[PDB]
């Protein structure tokens, strides 16, 4: 009858929902391993145990810590359609399917790229101090974070179907999801633009400088001041060596810092729109890095 | 250098692989991984600032929708191994900060591989299930997850009983083709785990925001921190006109 | 009857509203001051004159400038109960606590911190290149303007409560209360990130560099060319000393700049919300500071 | 030097005292207080340029509901006074610059007793007042002021007949632990008179722009002025939004 | 009947739209050269010929680009006036004149300040390059955004009039005309900013610093060692030179860089908005620079 | 050098010279008319770099409202002609873009004496328009057009046959008064270009983002491509705000 410690085991389960994650069907297994106290207390006699196995072993991917709300919902549905027999097998997985791509895109930015980072960074404030309150404040505040979202979402996904017609289209559930999604884009193009080096090293042009720029490093004075006029010279703005070296980062980075990071995402961006694995995807990368180098453009 | 070491930083590295992927209570990361290693290998306080400086380059390196990310767990352990190992506690930091990012050459494919070799285990999952026994796949599921902890455990183990310098790999590596061209490919992989979540929410809404935080991210005054909150701020701003200007 | 040349002497008193100015009550002697004239001209054979005094000497704290609302609305009041007998004598306090917060609130921002900070730098870029107009400019402008605000809102005040109710939640005084707010947040973040000085003076930790960082000064050229090779190289990026030498103030300026003045102002704000006076929590400021560098934290 | 110079100073001293809470014709201003006493002493043109540099320090020193601000008007007078007695009109400003900060130690005590010292003054007006005799409370504010400038007024007549650098002060002052923690203690006071303004006015619709103006004032790129033209013009934007987006 | 390879030929024409430019009557030779097919096909033996030319010989100053609507309503209106005697002479000026300002509000800063700098330096990009491909691509999308939008226009505005009523305040007509604005006013500060020299050259004080800012260029040790001293004393913050040179440019800087670029723009602005001509404005502004620089304000 | 040469450049700089107010097909621009006039006299690629430098600054250099732009068309032809004739292909691009720049004093009154040349023009245009001779208008535009074309080709068939410096312009100028005053006047014009246009689009909803634009503009961080996204951000999000906040 779904008793309190059978959801409390269901949660702490829901703490392995991955480790049996595939290509093939992602997070299937993990799924399937959170709900088995769920299938040994409410099913009997072994007719239906196999059709749980089945029923529960579909492709189901979504952010690990935002996944207790289908955890909750498919127990929902279960201790009901049993006791009363409105059995659907199709009703239950229309729920899962339907609350995948939202919750993902609301939880993937802000535990991976909001909170993540943020904590990271202050952990690492006091951890570069050699404080190691900093590292404890890092596990300890992630892991009641996570828990306590974790329980609360799920005791809130027990709750029948007849409050997510309201609980799926705020409302307050759908505001979030658009503040999420800014935040997330805000950080986003800050990660693209400052983490995803693209330096490029060929070199355009050597040209020698006019006789009105550099600092004439023959002709200075010998000794406590010659170095003087040249600090001074360079504050004012003489170029520094005779030839002034420019590079295709220099010419490109005067559009806009990172042209190629955001390139890259775009093309990446448009590769994965076209059903492209994300594997092939990354060893084209590497193999792209590797003969650009080769050639000498990166 | 004593047993009891070597059992505790491969326990520690099991565990910290299995969190690899379970992604749950982040022993993976740096800031974790580099202070409880630290702490049982005597000298504590020369891993926290090895453990601080890698976690500032470990942030968003986030396993996005099938994408992985370059050196989640061993890199933090493989590090301050070779920092403890060979002295210089706090000398050796930039030396294995170092060493850390070049290991996607063996960090990226060594997991990738593990995920791919789990399929065959979900298929006797299923070929378990049709009979119904359900006390074998809550058996296989700890035995994928244990598999997964064996790919951090193995080189922890080796990193012990080699010379503590690691760099020579028996092969001094490609003629300087190869080291640097997998090295400046690992810097651009985290670009296709953050295509994916880009793709994942795009609106004609959003964009904007988006081209703004790709613009105020500009030359070293504003720190990461500051762009969170100013993108916080403008999302709340944002919410607050919104509500008012709905009807 | 209350004659314009009246207005113009309580006009004229309300300038010395401060000096007077009490800790336990803030305030309140200079503004009887200023309402000496409307209490001479109305009042009569000294009964009430000593009531006018005991209802013109309690709190009443707010902003200098903006409070010749208050002191218009209480002649309109005060005019029109003397003749018609409708003395309320808690009315004439009610409205005056009523506009307490709201006008403190729209102008401490806008004449402290927003009009002062702009007249007093448009002042000092003609005083710091010796030219006497930057000063005399500011004091006029500043004069007139504070003179016209404060005519102009006591005209408004002396219209009767009967436009108070529209002329309190505007429609267009509401409006400017919610833009003053926001100008005031954002120069007051502005300032307490600007000009709080808490920059702590630790070490952390004193590393030497390897040999690949540092310009390594003992094998550079003798005579003007170790001077370029110096230059050349502390360009590209390379430490000037073998030790790099890392402090607290470094590692926490990474988070954000400031961040220890935001905190201080939060702790200051959650101390003002328990009733603390301020004089104690500077004090508290004064002490910590000195304990702080007799330890070595600041 | 002579008897005309020291009256009118200590007349403007005097001003600037009462003005000092007065805080109407803004004299206890360093734009004000330190040019009027430069045009009566001499050189005028050497102490305009101190006054604009102490304008810019002592922007943002408002008194804000009972909370003091460090140094308002008697370092604006004390600074310039010891500049024009000890000659380098231009050359000095950085040492007067250098004693004017300092004195909060001498500057926020001194003004804070007399400010508690008026206690017993507005007791006597109220006694007076049970009377009814409403021509001594109009005498009584007045002696309220006047005491308020001789808390100026007495050290600058002081500061003329001692010598002019007055860095001294008899005892040379505690052994480097008091002079410099007053100092580093007066540069935090002004917290508490934001942290009541920002307790003023504190509403969930405003703090965004409240972490913004935080995160844009970063390092040494926009100046107070654009900072504030930037608030003015972020409020004007929310206003136009606002203003159609209700209905 | 204005035929299609008629308007084809207008539209080709469309792009001498000036050449014949006047300060009399501004780009009404060219406009007048534009329409000449029209008058050629749809008039005969010469009795309105002459009242044509008249009647398209006004004046006529607009975005050269945006155009083509004017010379698609002007088609559209005078093959149905015609054919139908529905004469008006009066209301085809009107529609002139009404879509004079709006229009050109709409195309000056999208096209001179909002395309033509992203596409000069996405070109002047690859051409410091030293590759042909920069300004290959500025000419060809240029010149075919430009047709395009002269041709789509154009067909547009050969619609009747009766569209023109909704299609002259929308909906999405008048929307952009707002977002254009925006784009064009914050792209016009930046420029006004960032191009616009001012540059003032006074002297305002020459004094010597105290004996803590300098680096004392009279004591360093000599070889190497001094080098050393004076690039860690630079990088503490010390002042060069024993004089500290300061520039009313510098005092001017501190309140908001290029305050007098805006100033001037602002003054112009009042200028021509008492009907002066800018030509003599701009004589005024190299009258004022030369005497500015005779004097040595600038 | 060859009299193909000649005949080559003074045609293109006649195309660029109509083009310069005909402003369509964008000859006159320096990134065009600059590598047309490389590619036909030999070194191409040596004129392509002063093209985009040149194209830099050309950038903000529209004609607006018979308000002139700097040097359209005149100094893009004559730098790159007197970068060929003297050699130094890439060391000789400062020197080209430090004489072109200049050139306002006889690139701005020589366009304008053309416009204002044009009266006569208009005037026989009407003339002949009363009579209705309506081929002979379909001429005087074209006469028009190639007297404006004059204005460019005259100068570029000079320079070829003068010295290859032409810094001297046979009087030495004005004594050192004269070509400095034109230079810094040159650097101001552009603000009446700007001043008619801002006078042209003015609201009281759109000058907060004139006052942003003119904040965010500052130190040497935010390219012009930079601040011209964030101005498309900033309308962009404007409007999504506006169009669901009306009603
Ligand atoms: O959220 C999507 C989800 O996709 C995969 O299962 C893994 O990369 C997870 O880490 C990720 O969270
Ligand atoms: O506005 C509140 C008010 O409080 C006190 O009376 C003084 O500090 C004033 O300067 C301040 O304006
Ligand atoms: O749009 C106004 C228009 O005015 C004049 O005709 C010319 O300067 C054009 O280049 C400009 O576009």
């Amino acid at each position: 009858e779904l008793s309190k410690r059978d959801r409390l085991r269901v949660a702490w389960r829901s703490t392995f929902i991955q480790g049996s994650w595939n290509y093939e069907r992602m997070q299937n297994g993990g799924w399937a391993f959170s709900m088995i106290p769920a299938i040994k207390k409410l099913y009997k006699t072994k007719e239906d145990r196999s059709s749980a196995l089945k029923r529960h072993l579909e492709f189901f991917n979504t952010h690990p810590y935002i996944a207790s709300p289908i955890l909750g919902v498919t127990l929902a549905l279960e201790e009901e359609r049993a006791n009363g027999a409105e059995v659907d097998d199709v009703a239950i997985q229309g729920v899962k399917v339907g609350m995948m791509g939202p919750l993902a895109g609301v939880g993937d930015p802000v535990f991976w790229f909001t909170i993540r980072p943020m904590l990271g960074a202050l952990g690492a404030s006091l951890a570069l101090s050699g404080n190691i309150l900093g590292p404890i404040l890092f596990f300890v505040a992630w892991n009641v974070i996570r828990w306590g979202f974790m329980w609360y979402t799920q005791e809130f996904g027990y709750k029948a179907g007849s409050k997510i017609t309201d609980d799926l289209s705020g409302g307050l559930l759908q505001d979030i999801t658009k503040g999420a999604s800014i935040l997330g884009m805000f950080v986003l193009a800050a990660l693209v633009q400052r983490w995803v080096n693209i330096q490029f090293a060929p070199i355009i042009s050597k040209v020698k400088l006019d006789e009105g720029a550099y600092i004439d490093w023959s002709h200075l004075p010998q000794g406590a001041q010659g170095i003087k006029t040249a600090l001074q010279q360079q504050q004012a703005g003489l170029a520094l060596s005779e030839i002034k070296v420019t590079t295709l980062q220099n010419n490109l980075d005067n559009l806009i810092p990172g042209l190629a990071a955001v390139a890259l995402t775009f093309l990446c961006m448009w590769l994965l729109k076209k059903k492209i694995s994300p594997i092939i995807i990354i060893l084209g990368l590497f193999v792209v890095g590797i003969v650009g180098h080769l050639i000498g453009l990166l | 250098m004593s047993v009891i070491s070597i059992i505790l930083v491969v326990l520690i590295a099991f565990l910290a692989g299995i969190e690899g992927i379970l992604d749950e209570f982040q022993f993976h990361q740096p800031l974790i991984a580099c202070t409880l290693i630290g702490l049982v290998t005597g000298n504590l306080t020369a891993c926290i600032i090895l453990g601080g400086t890698l976690q500032m380059i470990a942030l968003g390196w986030a396993n996005i929708g099938a994408a992985v990310a370059p050196d989640a767990a061993l890199a933090s352990v493989a590090s301050a191994i070779i920092l403890v190992l060979g002295g210089q506690g706090v000398a050796g930091i930039p030396s294995a900060i170092a060493i850390a990012i070049p290991l996607a050459v063996a960090g990226l494919f060594l997991t990738m591989i593990v995920r791919t070799l789990a399929v065959p285990i979900v298929h006797l999952m299923d070929r378990a299930a049709e009979k119904g026994n359900i006390r074998s796949v809550e058996w296989l599921h700890i035995s994928a997850i244990c598999m997964q902890g064996i790919r951090i455990a193995i080189p922890a183990a080796a990193l012990l009983f080699i010379p503590a310098d690691s760099v020579q790999s028996f092969l001094e590596a490609m003629p300087a083709w190869l080291t640097d061209g997998m090295a400046i490919g690992g810097g651009m992989v985290v670009a296709v785990g953050y295509a994916l979540v880009i793709n994942m929410m795009a609106t004609k809404e959003v964009w904007p925001f988006f081209v703004i935080g790709f613009v105020v991210a500009a030359i070293s005054q504003l720190t990461l921190i500051a762009i969170g909150a100013l993108g916080v701020a403008l999302a709340l701003i944002y919410l607050n006109l919104s509500k008012m200007g709905g009807g």
